[PDB]
């Protein structure tokens, strides 16, 4: 199985603004099922905040509630992540993450290289 | 040997067919199948109704459905007598589905009368088989299913469909988990037909098994034409489980009926050590279409799915056709319902002669909504293009029914077997091959109670075909088996009249019952193909002993009856009075002319020659030497009484005939002792009509007194000649002294 | 022998009495006055009582030759047999049958083009010179045919809906025929490069069930002499198929109720009228077989052998061998029929009446001796060997004059046979005034005979 991810949205935004990253999955649709996003504040590790499944079940991190968005277009094979209500505290660089199987939580081989989101106060 | 000849009633008219199929109803009516009459484009085939009172017949409505087209109807008939009914048949209806044309029968059982539409047999014809199948996989995602096994059943989904692509097949599937993953649909399955291309990426899936819903979304988003399913193809699911619905907000009772309304037959292969229960087992059987067993297998581990993908695919080819590969041997389908018709109490039945490459059929429906399709118990190569059902009889066993059949080309040789049923069970009792190749051994049946016992003595097989030097065919005598488990052995054989080698004696056979009043049942055979087919029927009396005689009694051509007659005897059908005489008629087919015998009342004759002066007085030896006459009383009493030899509805006091004396006195030497009153030689001739009580007349004789000296007595003998006035009413009908009546009488006298 | 008498009134009625029964003529016989009836008794009875054989009247059945004299020798000699027969005497008279050099063989060769024959149809269209070659083998001057054949053109035989009636072969096969009933494709010819390019045209076809309508194409066959050109020497009938056959009655499925004729149909070298006309029965088509003196050979596959044996009882001359499924079985199959056809002969007689019995004896050469036989049967017959048929014919009364004719099977040749009565005593003619009895009557073998004179003496 052969995956690739690409993030296509990032860069630098004003607090209290708004951005919309994208991403398309290089390969077979029915060879990926689960998608999610991760970032990763300087110091921290790679934290889930929004995943959705193929079906359009979603989950989302506290810190982030009302005000990101996970959604879903599987005839382009790709997942969105729309950010209202942008905080200095959201900078970090966002990854996107695909699994094999239908899991929220489980086995995310899959990743992309990242992009960066920075937050200026 | 009384069947009227001269007063013979002909009925007449012009549609292709008429003659091919007569058949006796009870109320002085004669129903005569016209099978290739064109009434109207795309049906073909019609009934007549022919009265014995009004000589014309009459057309019967037909109800024919659309599709019943080219249906040929009338080539099979049958009625009772005691429920007023008749069953109709017409077994060519041309089914024109694309790519293939079918023949198959359709029957109609009417009533007392003939507006009232009848009950349609069957009621559905068969239909069309459905072209092309459209398979959709439904396999289970579950987090349960260990990724070994997975790609386990990725490689059992991917064989079958190599396996099940024989030609025209699209394929679907879908994987079910929480969530639900329709990975290939039939329209993506025809752009590229690979399976291991459209199987091998795919994913496993992961959570909660949702059986229930997944089943919902297989009905709705995977067969839909959009999709690219097939309208009027079979819609086969394949449902691989680890059979442990769990989570799903949808019972069973949802989605099962949803699937059924669409015509989904519904595969479950249960896999692993969650069936070892039988609880779960049973789970599996409520997702699967019934029965269970055919549609339900337990496989203990994935590695397992090999083994039910073997005979799985059987299974699924079943639905096509089972064992068939190419040459398919057809089944139920090109049947020709209703070759040969008869009416069981229980149910009317009808011959499926075309059934499983012809090897031959019948079906009984009792109810019609259970059908009881009835052949043999060996399956070969043997039993094909065997005809079987092409006659169809029902025998009396104690007044219980049973079934004959007849095969007429099982290995290009006659075959005729029994049927009896065993607790709802029919199974063959018994057979009789023919001997002669090509005979048609079997072509024709008829059960004969020569007793009337209620209890079947005899089954006549007919080969009308046996070529033998002159003759042109033979009918066995075979009684059946008291039960004593002996094979049914055919104790004699009845040949027709030598002269016409093609005369096909034998291929219509009818019971008429008693017809010289003799207690005993008679019986018909038709052989319309002799004096270049011409054709004859023969009447052979039944004897004591429940035999047949060996040599007919009346032959009857029909070149003598009409000179525009042809094939006289095709069709016969005997057991009932038609003209209310009380006298038992018999109707004959022949091409375009239906006509009736009547059957004529039998007479006796019983002589009694008494005398008074039976004592010699031998007075006459001492004459006197005078001229020596003829003298003294000659007292004489010459009583006749005839009387009836048959019982029927006539008031009988109408019944006169014209019977001659001739008396002769001491025949056999040159000159006689005795001489009469008024002659003056010996010799006498009287004619005298009689009725049927004795009428008795005194005579004079007279003896020369001196003759040669008292050796031989006197004999007196009479023989005589009757016939029988013709009746005022019932259309001239003459009575007849019977066959074997003593027609010499011998007084005695003694010297 | 033995002689029963009863109520005999003349010489004539003395023999009528049974076949040991003589009757002498000698005046005054009935020394004691008594009835006349004495006079019939048997040879020795009468001879020691006074007759010399001359006297004795004694017709005896006799036997007449009167063979046909002409240069060289048929093959089966008397021609013409006069019989004078006795009621209860046999006549013998003696039949030698010799095989000439065998004649220039016609072979029609009549093959089942369903789809399971494509194979051979192949095979069959290279073989032929090699069919002519094995011809001109055995005899000179051989010459060849085909035909071919499929079941009639309705339901159930065929399948007629239009898409299948065009292509009824499967569907993946697109060299295939129409069917069809019967097509005569090659006129009897010693030309094989006219075989190769007509049977070379015709495409393979298919049907629906298994049994075909082979027997109804050899009517045709045989219905057909000037179409098919049979020259009237050694008439063959090659049947290959690999199926069973349809008979007659089988038609009714397909409503086809009109009997084989047994007349010629071919239009357009065509059995157009298949439809309209059943199939013949065996003993129909035996009958015309034997008319035309046509000898089938039944080239069928194993699984169709012992059910084609069962023919060669009906159709005496006839032979069975096995194909093999490509029609690459050896034409020795093909010519060993013809060796078991031409080493069986059969001498049979034509329909006879109820007083009349025949019998025949059959001499063999290696196929040993048989006796009171109801038709001649000899095996192992070679050419130039002549072979010996006894017939013996027995009247049981005094039989009205006749003739009928006694046929060697598969050949032409008749020896016809005339029966004429033997019960008159053959007694000399007197009715003369010398020879009067007391003025009535005539001396009818030693017999007054009444004039119808009511009363009177000797009468
Ligand atoms: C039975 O069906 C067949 C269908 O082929 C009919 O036969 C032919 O019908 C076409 C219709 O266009 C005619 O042109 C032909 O002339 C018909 N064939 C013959 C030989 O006439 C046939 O008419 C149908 N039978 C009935 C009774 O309707
Ligand atoms: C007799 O009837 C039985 C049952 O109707 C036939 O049995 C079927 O045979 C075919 C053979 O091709 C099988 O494929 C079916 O599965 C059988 N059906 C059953 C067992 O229900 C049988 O073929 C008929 N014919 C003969 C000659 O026995
Ligand atoms: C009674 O018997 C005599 C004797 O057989 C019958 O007379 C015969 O009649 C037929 C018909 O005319 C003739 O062909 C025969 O030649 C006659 N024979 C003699 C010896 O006369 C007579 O017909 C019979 N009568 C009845 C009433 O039965
Ligand atoms: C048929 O030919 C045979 C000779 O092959 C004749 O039969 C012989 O007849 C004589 C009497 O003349 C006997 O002694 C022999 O025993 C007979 N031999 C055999 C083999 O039968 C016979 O006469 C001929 N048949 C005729 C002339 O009708
Ligand atoms: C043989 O064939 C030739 C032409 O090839 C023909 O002219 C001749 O008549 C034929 N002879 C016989 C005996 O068939
Ligand atoms: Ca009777
Ligand atoms: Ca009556």
């Amino acid at each position: 199985m052969q995956v690739q991810l690409v993030e296509t949205g990032g860069g630098l935004v004003q607090a209290g603004g708004s951005l919309r990253l994208s991403c398309a999955a290089s390969g077979n649709i029915n060879s990926f099922n689960a998608m999610g996003w991760f970032r990763q504040a300087p110091g921290k590790q790679r934290e889930l905040v929004a995943a959705i499944t193929f079906g359009g079940r979603t989950n989302y991190a506290d810190s982030v509630k009302g005000r990101f968005t996970i959604s879903r277009d599987n005839t382009k094979g790709s997942v969105y992540l729309q950010m209202n209500s942008l905080k200095p505290e959201d900078t970090a660089v966002y990854y996107c993450a695909a699994s094999e199987n239908n899991l929220l939580t489980g086995v995310w081989h899959y990743w992309g290289r990242g992009t960066q989101v920075t937050v200026s106060s | 040997f009384n069947l009227d000849t001269e007063n013979a009633m002909t009925f007449q008219e012009n549609a292709r067919g008429f003659g091919q199929s007569v058949v006796q109803l009870q109320g002085s009516r004669v129903v005569v199948g016209a099978p290739q009459e064109i009434v109207a484009a795309n049906q073909r085939g019609s009934l007549y109704q022919c009265d014995y009172s009004t000589g014309s017949c009459e057309p019967i409505r037909l109800q024919v459905p659309v599709e019943a087209v080219n249906m040929s109807l009338g080539l099979s008939l049958a009625a009772t007598t005691s429920p007023p009914q008749l069953l109709a048949c017409g077994p060519t209806v041309h089914q024109t589905c694309s790519e293939n044309t079918y023949v198959k029968g359709l029957c109609f059982l009417f009533g007392s009368n003939l507006r009232q539409q009848p009950q349609k047999f069957p009621e559905a014809l068969r239909g069309c088989p459905q072209e092309d199948s459209d398979i959709a996989f439904l396999i289970d995602g579950s987090g349960s299913i260990i990724p070994h096994d997975f790609r386990r059943m990725k490689e059992f989904v991917s064989t079958v469909m190599e396996q099940l692509k024989k030609s025209k097949t699209l394929f679907s599937l879908m994987q079910y988990s929480e969530e639900f993953r329709i990975h290939f649909t039939f329209k993506e399955f025809q752009n590229n037909p690979n399976p291991r291309s459209l199987v091998k990426p795919i994913t496993q899936l992961l959570g909660r098994t949702h059986t229930a819903t997944g089943i919902r979304k297989v009905v709705r988003e995977l067969f839909r034409i959009t999709n690219g399913a097939r309208k009027n193809a079979f819609k086969i699911l394949v449902v691989i489980t680890d059979g442990e619905k769990f989570g799903d907000p949808l019972g069973y009772e949802d989605v099962i009926p949803e699937a059924d309304r669409e015509g989904v037959i519904r595969y479950v292969i249960g896999v692993g050590d969650a069936f070892r229960s039988e609880k779960s087992r049973q789970e599996l059987n409520t997702i699967a279409s019934k029965p269970p067993r055919d549609h339900v297998f337990q496989v203990n581990n994935f590695e397992a799915l090999k083994t039910i993908q073997n005979q799985l695919r059987e299974k699924i080819f079943a639905i096509e056709g089972t064992q068939t590969g190419s040459s398919s041997s057809f089944e139920h389908e090109m049947s020709q319902e209703g070759f040969s018709a008869a009416i069981t109490s229980n149910g009317p039945l009808l011959s499926t002669v075309g059934s499983y490459d012809w090897a031959g059929g019948v079906f009984l429906y009792t109810s019609k909504e259970k059908s009881t399709f009835i052949n043999m118990t060996r399956v070969d190569s043997d039993m094909n293009d065997a005809y079987l059902g092409y006659a169809a009889a029902i025998i009396l066993r104690n007044r219980v029914q049973s079934l004959v059949l007849g095969a007429p080309r099982y290995q290009h040789i006659g075959l005729v077997a029994m049927f009896r049923q065993n607790t709802g069970m029919w199974e063959s009792n018994a057979n009789v091959k023919g001997t002669q190749i090509g005979a048609y051994f079997g072509a024709s049946l008829c059960s004969v109670d020569v007793d009337s016992n209620g209890s079947t003595d005899l089954v006549l097989i007919g080969a009308p075909h046996y070529y033998e030097q002159t003759r042109g065919g033979q009918v066995s005598v075979c009684p059946l088996p008291r039960g004593q488990r002996a094979r049914w052995q055919c104790d004699a054989v009845l040949y027709g009249e030598q002269g016409q080698p093609w005369g096909r004696f034998g291929a219509a056979l009818t019971v008429l019952g008693d017809v010289n009043g003799d207690k005993l049942t008679d019986v018909a055979i038709g052989a319309p193909g002799e004096e270049d087919n011409r054709g004859a029927v023969y009447l052979f009396h039944g004897t004591s002993g429940s035999g047949i005689s060996p040599s007919h009694s009346q032959r009857i051509a029909g070149s003598k009856l009409s000179p525009r007659l042809q094939y006289f005897g095709q069709s016969l059908s005997g057991g009932q009075d038609l003209t209310m005489d009380g006298l038992v008629d018999l109707t004959v087919g022949a091409q375009g002319h239906v006509l009736l015998l009547r059957s004529q009342p039998v007479l006796r004759v019983k002589a009694i020659m008494e005398f008074n002066p039976r004592e010699v007085a031998r007075n006459v030896f001492e004459c006197n030497d005078q001229v020596v006459k003829g003298k003294e009383a000659g007292e004489v009493r010459v009583c006749l009484h005839v009387q009836k030899s048959t019982r029927d509805r006539l008031r009988e006091g109408q019944i006169q005939s014209v019977v001659t004396y001739d008396l002769a006195l001491d025949s056999g030497r040159p000159h006689s002792r005795a001489v009469f009153n008024e002659t003056k030689r010996s010799t006498r001739r009287q004619t005298q009509v009689l009725g049927l009580t004795q009428t008795c007349e005194t005579l004079k004789l007279q003896l020369p007194n001196c003759i040669e000296d008292p050796v031989s007595p006197i004999v007196l003998r009479l023989n005589f000649s009757l016939v029988g006035t013709p009746l005022s009413a019932f259309g001239n009908l003459r009575p007849v002294l019977a066959e074997d009546a003593q027609r010499l009488f011998t007084a005695l006298f003694p010297f | 022998q033995e002689c029963t008498k009863f109520k005999v009134s003349s010489c004539r009625e003395c023999i009528e009495s049974g076949p040991g029964c003589t009757w002498c003529q000698k005046l005054n016989f009935t020394g004691p006055g008594d009835p006349d009836s004495i006079r019939c008794d048997t040879r020795p009875q009468l001879l020691m009582r006074g007759c010399a054989a001359d006297d004795i009247m004694d017709p005896t059945s006799l036997a007449e030759t009167q063979e046909d004299h002409n240069g060289g020798q048929k093959q089966l000699s008397p021609q013409k047999v006069t019989l004078y027969l006795r009621p209860g005497q046999a006549a013998a008279f003696n039949v030698t049958f010799r095989r000439a050099k065998g004649y220039p063989i016609d072979l029609y060769y009549l093959m089942d083009l369903s789809y399971s024959m494509l194979d051979d149809l192949r095979n069959v269209k290279k073989l032929g010179g090699d069919l002519l070659r094995a011809l001109n083998e055995i005899t000179e001057s051989g010459r060849i045919g085909f035909g071919s054949f499929v079941d009639k053109t309705v339901l159930p035989f065929v399948n007629t809906h239009p898409d299948k009636l065009r292509n009824p072969c499967p569907n993946k096969e697109k060299e295939c025929q129409p069917p069809f009933a019967f097509r005569h494709v090659l006129k009897l010819t010693n030309n094989s490069n006219q075989f190769q390019t007509e049977v070379g045209k015709q495409l393979i076809s298919g049907n629906l069930d298994a049994p075909e309508g082979g027997l109804d194409a050899m009517m045709q066959v045989a219905a057909c002499p000037e179409e098919i050109g049979w020259r009237n020497v050694t008439r063959l009938l090659v049947f290959a198929t690999d199926d069973g056959f349809h008979f007659a009655g089988d038609g009714k499925l397909g409503a086809i109720l009109t009997p084989n004729d047994g007349r010629c149909h071919l239009e357009d070298n065509l059995y157009k009228r298949s439809n309209e006309f059943d199939y013949p029965s065996v003993g129909q088509l035996a009958h015309k077989l034997a008319e035309n003196n046509i000898q089938p050979i039944f080239a069928v596959t194993s699984r169709m052998v012992k059910t084609y044996e069962k023919l060669t009882e009906i159709i005496p001359k006839s032979a069975v061998g096995e194909l093999s499924e490509d029609s690459s079985n050896v034409v020795h199959l093909i010519k060993n029929a013809y060796n078991k056809l031409s080493s069986r002969v059969f001498l049979d007689h034509n329909a006879l009446p109820d007083t009349l019995k025949v019998t025949y004896d059959s001499f063999c050469s290696n196929g040993v001796t048989h006796r009171n036989q109801p038709r001649g049967d000899c095996d192992g017959v070679q050419i130039n060997v002549p072979i010996t048929f006894q017939v013996k014919v027995t009247a049981t009364e005094c039989i009205q004059e006749q003739s009928f004719v006694i046929r060697a099977l598969g050949f032409t040749d008749i020896v016809t046979v005339q029966v004429l009565p033997q019960c008159e005593c053959r007694c000399r003619d007197q009715s003369r005034d010398r020879s009067l009895c007391h003025g009535k009557g005539f001396l009818e073998c030693g017999i007054c005979r009444c004039d119808t004179g009511y009363i009177g003496k000797n009468c």
